[PDB]
């Protein structure tokens, strides 16, 4: 009928609009991410500087680190992290697939494997499926800005603190490229004495592999570019003053760098 | 000489005055400064940190970090901070009960000690917010 | 409109004075004729339209040439009914006309006068074996330009105009500064506005451009190409504009 | 064969003598264009070319007979 | 029948200075089905006359009386027909509902848009409430100039999406009991004069206070 | 002008005195009640009204004869 | 449905009644498309009532007895004018949508939801 | 439709199902519209199945009567 | 097709086609717009399959020989069942899409995946 031809050509075009303004919505919260990531560059990177400071001074030999000592993996805590919304291609869809190939090749080696689902996606995911070994449901409202980085943080301090769930490794996609990008593998524990991200196995440094992407436009089109300054720490006048042994003052500052990793995986991710 | 405060959490610069008179924590205890305070670096615990500019001391808090109060700076990383009168000593109270409600029920190991890090955390909460 | 075609006939088989025939408009025209047909009981066509639509058609329509003597230039207002380019009536017009200039509301509200969009006006007569090539890469690197443009509306808002890279950076620039130069004052629209009116002709016309869009002009300000003739005044008004703005 | 000239069609689409085949499309995309070049494309071979135009415009009309003078074809 | 509408319909028009200057204009009406104003009758009535005042179900079933298309409506006469008070603030009035009516596809995403298409969003949908009309209560030129001002000008970006109407009325009232000055300023002249624009804006302040004490 | 009495109207669609502004609608969209509007706006001024119903219930031409009655217009 | 005619009260419920409906009708189709969570506090809370609205234009009729099941009621203009009231306040906002479904009244609605809530509760 | 409805059927039917076409319909939307949302609450969600078991008892295969037994 | 005419097992198959093209017909407007990454693990199951169904229904003509170029295939229902029991019951998921457009048997659509596999 003609009546209903016209109504579902007003349809269409009502989805045109609805779809394409969302289209101009994502593209401020991807310039909104790019503008906090470059503003939570700097506590990580002083870190980083204090951090390479510390095995410049103690010749890393004065080191016996919680978060460093490794105890052979007999349980292994994978981190699923998993967007909240949908329609958003198959991001989901690939590290929910990559986590299955990644967990049917560990299955054998670390024979309890426990996922952390990261997200609301991953959260419907491992309820219908029955039941994966899962320490705690997270989920975003209100926690993703703080919270979330937070809560990560503790569940990892207090499942490595106990040394049973040793090689805790996150599952995020860094947005390497707008149109394409796949979910990594970073090892986050056993944090490392020198700030080198923890690569396959942990034998890679990923210093240089990690980067800052921000907007702007190739000829045609607008597209990410990898964009990044990094140099290696200075001494900082190692005349500087310890108020405690620095074995348990590196064991108090290890916490500030397991946190700042994971909340720049979930701006990633994001 | 005269040192300045830039504390920050993971994404922002929390804090980032030149104030004279700070007394904040560490790990072996209490410490403070005064301005010129020497080559130092101490991980400051979970523990208020008073900063006083000329007329006026109020308390901040902070989640635990790492301090550097060497030549004309004052660094303070911390993984969250949140200052004291900002957070209403009600609530406070509040999370400190189910806080210590949740201390009860640390029956697990890994539990347990979660449950004394979360109960410190928010117990510094509450140790900046009613002051 | 066979009255208005013989009038204007005579002026170039006797006068071979260049006539310009505006029809106004060719749809009702050929609704006229759906009516007289409807009237005089002969079967319908299609749609609704007279039997004989195509040849009414033409019968109007070949008279308007460029004999040995003269040439008529038919400049006719179209409309299509029910959004139709397919209806009868617009498919047979269209199947007539030779180029198309389309005005939009868009250049209207702004104040580019006058408002002739150059993406959804279109000719058959820019041809390069017609046009000249010069001409022809010109007004392509032109409509690729403010194509561009329309394709960078969305995006440069959202991405703050300095974050783009330098090739769109100068796409939008020369973009604005060939979307002024367009404007033109008017002959006959100097009584309301007061620019005097202007003539310019397809030398002025291509030099301009090329020189705007060759990045030559591109250190001149978007109002000195706004409501100009030619690219000489264009220099003139930018020079004025950069005084008044010293001082 | 009947030789079209053209790339596309003598590729894909064999157009042999005495096989009717059938040019369509929109309004403005280059049936004339082709016709004009198969009819042109036929100087070498010995087939006789016809071209009849129904109801076409008189502009049209004089422009592809100009270009066949102009070729002799 | 389009020999029948044209001779009915050209029958009313402006007479010439040496005729009398009478006029007749032709308001009629017609009814279109379905939506199908291509239709035969509608598309006769539409190429004969000047302008074209669109209704729409949709909208009036949403609450938008007179239920009026913003953007489908015409009138070829345009703003020569128009007080030049009313043409001061129509073109303000009418930049803005353009604005909004580009913008409607981004309501939802009201928490994540820009704060400057967020507040054209929030004057828009003021701009809604302000052109809606009770029923057969007709309002005069001047009357229609303060509530067109106080639109435009960005005095309704306080009050909530629903008090708009009331406090409309309410500022029309007060105006007219207490600046008769504004009204006398306008049948005099039939311009938008800086005194009666101050004016107006002082009534509008002294308006929105005592209201928002309530 | 014409004061119609409507903002949306008068503001955005003027009509003239001398203009055929048509008004088009479904089924009960208001399009008498805009034109009762318009006559009952123009009391003040001085026009000469003009309502013709064509094939209309008596019943409809009732209420708006009784409203225009009590209007005064 | 004019004001002097119904009461204000039943005017206002009335364009209160069909603005929702509307909202509803305009959105559903977006709904369909794009899915239900991506939508504002405030267009699921419409959504939810107009629904439950739908539900409750439904009644049981005094002879289509051999159609539904139920018996027919009665219903006045006050017990509907108060039950969509409430329905458009959202007291009822918890209740289930199908309790809302085959009620004359509003207080049978409430008795229905609590039936559907034994129900769910054995 | 049926526009004689119980009165098309015996006492023993209708009193197993007289509400059933509103309900079926009912469940027809309340299954065709939960597609959109994601996770749904537990009484819909019994409903939703329930209905489905309805969906695959009207199966009947070719040549095959049911008696009123069978049917009741 | 009646089983009393054609055989429980050719009417069975024939009805699960039947079912699974059906499902990807009805999914047609939504992955029309939105593509196939939006559906359900069941509904871009039924997706695949119905992919793999619809080009294996496809079989190269003896008479279409000289507009394809490859040999046409005879195959008769004692092949055409087997392979249609083999691609609903999903053994054949691994292999491409194109191993079975314009092919007779599902052995030489094996054959050809077998060759889209050695070009690596
Ligand atoms: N191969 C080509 N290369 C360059 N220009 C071409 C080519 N083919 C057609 N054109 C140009 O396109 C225009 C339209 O060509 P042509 O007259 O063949 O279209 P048509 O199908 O006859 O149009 P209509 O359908 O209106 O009769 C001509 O002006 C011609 O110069
Ligand atoms: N601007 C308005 N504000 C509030 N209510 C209105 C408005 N316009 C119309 N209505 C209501 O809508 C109803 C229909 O109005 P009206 O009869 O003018 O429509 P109509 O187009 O004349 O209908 P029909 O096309 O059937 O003649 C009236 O009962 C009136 O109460």
């Amino acid at each position: 009928n003609l009546r209903e031809l016209r109504d579902r050509i007003g349809s269409v075009k009502n989805t045109q609009k609805i779809t394409e303004a969302m289209k101009l919505v994502a593209a401020a919260k991807v310039r909104r991410a790019q503008e906090a990531v470059v503003n939570g560059r700097p506590f990580s990177e002083t870190l980083v500087e204090v951090l390479y400071n510390m095995n410049e001074q103690l010749q890393t030999e004065d080191v016996d680190v919680p978060l460093t000592k490794i105890r052979t993996v007999k349980k292994v805590a994978l981190m699923v992290v998993t967007g909240d919304r949908g329609l958003c291609g198959g991001f989901n869809n690939m590290l929910l697939k990559k986590a299955e190939s990644r967990i049917a090749e560990l299955k054998k080696l670390g024979v309890d494997y426990t996922i952390i689902s990261i997200g609301k996606k991953g959260n419907t995911y491992f309820i219908r499926r029955p039941e994966i070994p899962v320490d705690r449901y997270f989920d975003g409202t209100n926690l993703p800005t703080a919270k979330e980085a937070q809560a990560i943080a503790d569940d990892v301090f207090s499942l490595f603190v106990s040394e049973e769930v040793d090689k805790v490794e996150m599952l995020y996609t860094k947005f390497v490229s707008l149109v394409k990008s796949d979910p990594v593998i970073h090892t986050l524990l056993p944090l490392s004495p020198k700030g080198e991200i923890c690569d396959i196995n942990g034998k890679c440094v990923d210093a240089a592999e990690d980067e800052l992407f921000r907007l702007t436009t190739k000829e045609g089109k607008l597209t990410v570019e990898r964009d990044m300054i990094k140099t290696e720490t200075p001494a900082f006048s190692p005349i500087l003053e310890f108020e405690q042994d620095p074995a348990q003052i590196l064991d108090a500052l290890l916490p500030l760098y397991l946190n700042s990793q994971i909340l720049r995986a979930l701006q990633e991710s994001l | 000489m005269t040192l300045n405060l830039c504390v920050l959490t993971p994404n922002r610069s929390i804090w980032n005055s030149e104030v004279k008179e700070i007394i904040l924590s560490t790990n072996s205890g209490q410490i403070g400064v005064l301005p010129n305070h020497a080559p130092t670096a101490t991980a400051v615990d979970i523990g208020i940190l008073r900063i006083r500019l000329n007329d006026q001391w109020l308390t901040l808090a902070l989640m635990g970090g790492f301090a550097r109060i060497g030549n004309n700076e004052i660094t303070i990383l911390v993984n969250d901070a949140e200052r004291g009168s900002d957070i209403d000593p009600q609530e406070a109270q509040q999370t400190l009960e189910i806080a210590e409600a949740n201390l009860r029920k640390a029956e697990g190991k890994r539990q347990k000690i979660e449950a004394n890090l979360a109960l410190r955390r928010a117990r510094t909460r509450v140790e900046a917010s009613n002051t | 409109g066979l009255t208005a075609l013989t009038m204007a006939e005579y002026f170039r088989d006797v006068n071979e004075q260049d006539v310009l025939l505006f029809i106004d408009n060719i749809f009702r025209f050929v609704q006229a004729g759906s009516e007289v047909s409807a009237l005089l009981g002969r079967m319908p066509s299609a749609v609704g339209y007279q039997p004989t639509l195509s040849t009414e058609m033409g019968s109007l329509q070949e008279r308007i040439t460029s004999t040995k003597e003269g040439s008529i230039t038919s400049i006719q207002a179209v409309y299509v009914p029910a959004d139709d380019l397919t209806d009868p009536a617009p498919a047979t017009t269209f199947a007539h006309l030779d180029a198309t200039t389309v005005l939009s509301r868009g250049l209207a509200a702004k104040g580019i006068y006058p408002a002739v969009d150059p993406l959804d006006s279109t000719s058959t007569m820019l041809q390069p074996r017609i046009v000249g090539e010069e001409h022809y890469e010109i007004a392509q690197r032109v409509k690729e330009t403010l194509q561009r443009y329309k394709e960078l509306q969305d995006i440069i808002a959202i991405l703050g105009l300095d974050e783009l890279s330098e090739e769109d950076r100068l796409t939008v620039a020369r973009a604005r500064k060939i979307e002024r130069f367009l404007s033109q004052p008017f002959f006959v629209a100097e009584v309301f506005t007061g620019s005097p009116g202007k003539y310019v002709g397809l030398a002025e016309t291509i030099r301009g451009f090329q020189l705007i869009l060759s990045g030559e002009l591109d250190s001149l300000p978007e109002q000195a190409f706004y409501l100009v003739g030619n690219i000489d005044e264009a220099t003139a008004k930018a020079m004025n504009l950069e005084m008044e703005s010293k001082l | 064969p009947l030789q079209t000239g053209l790339i596309a069609i003598d590729a894909m689409i064999p157009v042999g003598r005495g096989q009717r085949e059938l040019i369509i499309g929109d309004r403005q995309t280059g049936k004339t264009a082709v016709a004009t070049d198969t009819i042109l494309n036929q100087q070498g071979q010995n087939v006789i070319c016809v071209y009849v135009a129904i109801g076409q415009k008189a502009s049209s009309v004089a422009q592809v007979v100009t270009n066949f003078q102009e070729r002799g074809a | 029948v389009f020999y029948l509408h044209s001779r009915l319909l050209e029958r009313a028009a402006k007479l010439s200075s040496l005729l009398g200057e009478g006029s007749m204009t032709a308001l009629p009406i017609v009814e279109t089905q379905a939506g199908d104003v291509s239709a035969y009758i509608p598309t006769n009535v539409i190429s004969i006359t000047d302008g074209q005042i669109f209704l729409s179900a949709d909208l009036f079933n949403a609450g938008i009386r007179p239920a009026i298309n913003v953007g489908i409506s015409v009138s070829r006469v345009g703003s020569a027909a128009q007080i030049k008070a009313m043409k001061k603030v129509a073109g303000k009035l009418k930049l803005e509902l353009a604005q909004f009516a580009e913008l409607e596809a981004f309501a939802q995403f009201a928490s994540d848009l820009d704060k400057a298409t967020q507040n054209q969003l929030a004057r828009g949908q003021r701009l809604r409430e302000l052109l809606k009309q009770p029923q057969s209560a007709p309002l005069t030129v001047e009357e229609q100039v303060m509530t067109i001002y106080t639109g435009t000008n960005g005095y309704l970006d306080s009050l909530e999406l629903d008090q708009v109407r009331k406090y409309l009325v309410e500022l029309r009232t007060y105006v007219k009991t207490n600046k008769p000055e504004f009204q006398e300023i306008i049948s005099s002249t039939k311009t938008f004069t800086e005194e009666a624009e101050a004016l107006l804006k002082e009534a509008i302040q002294e308006q929105m206070e005592r209201f928002l004490l309530q």
